[PDB]
RNA sequence: CCAGAUCUUAAAGAUCAAAAGGAGCAGGUAUCAAGCACACCUAUAACGGUAGCUCAUAACGCCUUGCUCAACCACACCCC
RNA sequence: AGAGUUAAAUUAUAACUAAGCUGUAAAAAGCCCUAGUUAAAAUAAAAUAACCCACGAAAGUGACUCUAAUAAUCCUGACACACGAUAGCUAGGACCCAAACUGGGAUUAGAUACCCCACUAUGCCUAGCCCUAAACCCAAAUAGUUACAUAACAAAACUA
């Protein structure tokens, strides 16, 4: 019967939900690490825009927000 | 928005003769005072079409149906303002607007003269459907703001270049 | 569509065809979804004015690669 | 979706009597501030009707009353707009009762399980979020035909 496939998917999900719990703080470090590079790479993309347009400095009053930051 | 007067006979008990000779008691029992919201809508719909429509006896016309939907749309908005957490009526309000929006587009492509009069009288503002419906996330709206601001700054750099630098060359000519 | 080069001669015919342009057709990938000035008007060939242009029928990116064959496109040590 | 309301049960609580009361296949633990009877708020949940099959787009809804009310003159349509049981999160309020976790008892070689007792998150109301299900009638929407014709099984087969 099809139960031979639901059980196989049950064990994999049950083992994955223990791999996250055992190494929860390892994922916390990596997630924040990827978020910093995500923000930094976004800054370089905006920095490329104004440099190629001929300007020397970013337009006055423009401070790039940290979109990938925890807020509410 | 419209406000039907309170002391008015309901739609049905109007054309029958010999009403004004009746005492105030029966007139009170037939006025909008002792009638629920349903009878109020009839008076709103009856008055509204007689002010904007050309031929009131025609119900199958697109303009007549648009007037009918507008009465329901206004009624739903009044209900929504009171019961804010109601979700069944909020869905009805959105679908009623979409149906009126669809019918206004159909009227525009067939009879422009009538469409202009309907749009002006009812206060409806017809906006063309914007192409490429996309979800404006924070990254896109931020980068779009920068590009527009950089574009304005480039204009100032060139505009002052057109003024000062040309004048400096013209200074040699003028002396 | 074709300037220009060359040949012939009665200066108007022909051979090759740059640049520019488009009815249509044209590898893989959307886990590349937004590109960021990519539009236009006036007269000037300036200035001034409008705030637009391309894109889920695949723009903008990335990877692989000569070809649709009387032949065609490209390179001539490297820094297009 | 709002506003108002309560029949049956249960509990705080009081009186009276009794010495035991709960619990299991059998026991222990727990209680003795208890049990039975009479009187009785709040909170929560909605017997029989239902052998009925109605309403909504779906998830859902079946104690009573009132108000508001169920798009389109009646095709298809997304990554767009709106919604989405239960569990879970944030803040305040409620807490009869049920109850993950936890503690005790028993069983067992072990039982951090089934069984018994106690109690918490929580199930509840107001405001916000999360957007997941065997979200399954595993059968997409709109018009139709009973012709042709049985892989199997199931809820017969098919055309635009
Ligand atoms: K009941
Ligand atoms: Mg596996
Ligand atoms: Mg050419
Ligand atoms: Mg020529
Ligand atoms: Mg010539
Ligand atoms: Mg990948
Ligand atoms: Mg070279
Ligand atoms: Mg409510
Ligand atoms: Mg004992
Ligand atoms: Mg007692
Ligand atoms: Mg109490
Ligand atoms: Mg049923
Ligand atoms: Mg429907
Ligand atoms: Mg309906
Ligand atoms: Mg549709
Ligand atoms: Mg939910
Ligand atoms: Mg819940
Ligand atoms: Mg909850
Ligand atoms: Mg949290
Ligand atoms: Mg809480
Ligand atoms: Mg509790
Ligand atoms: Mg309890
Ligand atoms: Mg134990
Ligand atoms: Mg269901
Ligand atoms: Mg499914
Ligand atoms: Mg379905
Ligand atoms: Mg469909
Ligand atoms: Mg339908
Ligand atoms: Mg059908
Ligand atoms: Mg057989």
């Amino acid at each position: 019967k099809n139960i031979l496939k639901i059980r196989r998917r049950k064990m994999n999900h049950h083992k994955y939900r223990k791999l996250v719990k055992r190494t929860r703080f390892l994922r916390r470090k990596v997630r924040e690490g990827r978020l910093r590079q995500k923000q930094v790479k976004f800054e370089r993309d905006l920095k490329r825009i104004w440099q190629k347009a001929g300007l020397k400095e970013a337009p006055a009053g423009w401070q790039t927000p940290k979109i990938y930051l925890k807020n509410q | 928005q419209d406000d039907p007067p309170p002391s008015m006979l309901l739609l049905d008990y109007q054309n029958v003769p010999g009403i004004h000779k009746v005492d105030d008691v029966v007139k009170r029992l037939l006025s909008l005072e002792m009638a629920n919201q349903k009878e109020k809508l009839k008076i709103k719909k009856m008055q509204l079409m007689n002010k904007v429509l050309e031929n009131p006896e025609d119900t199958s016309s697109l303009e007549a149906r648009i007037v009918a939907l507008t009465v329901k749309i206004r009624n739903y908005e009044e209900h929504m303002q009171k019961h804010r957490k109601d979700k069944a009526h909020k869905r009805f309000l959105l679908m009623s607007i979409d149906q009126r929006k669809k019918m206004l587009k159909n009227l525009r492509e067939t009879n422009y003269a009538v469409f202009e009069k309907i749009c002006k009288e009812l206060g409806i503002e017809y906006t063309f459907p914007p192409p490429y419906h996309r979800k404006a996330h924070r990254r896109w709206v931020t980068k779009k703001a920068l590009c527009t601001q950089v574009f304005r700054e480039v204009q100032k750099l060139k505009k002052q270049k057109r003024a000062l630098r040309a004048a400096a060359v013209a200074a040699h000519k003028q002396g």
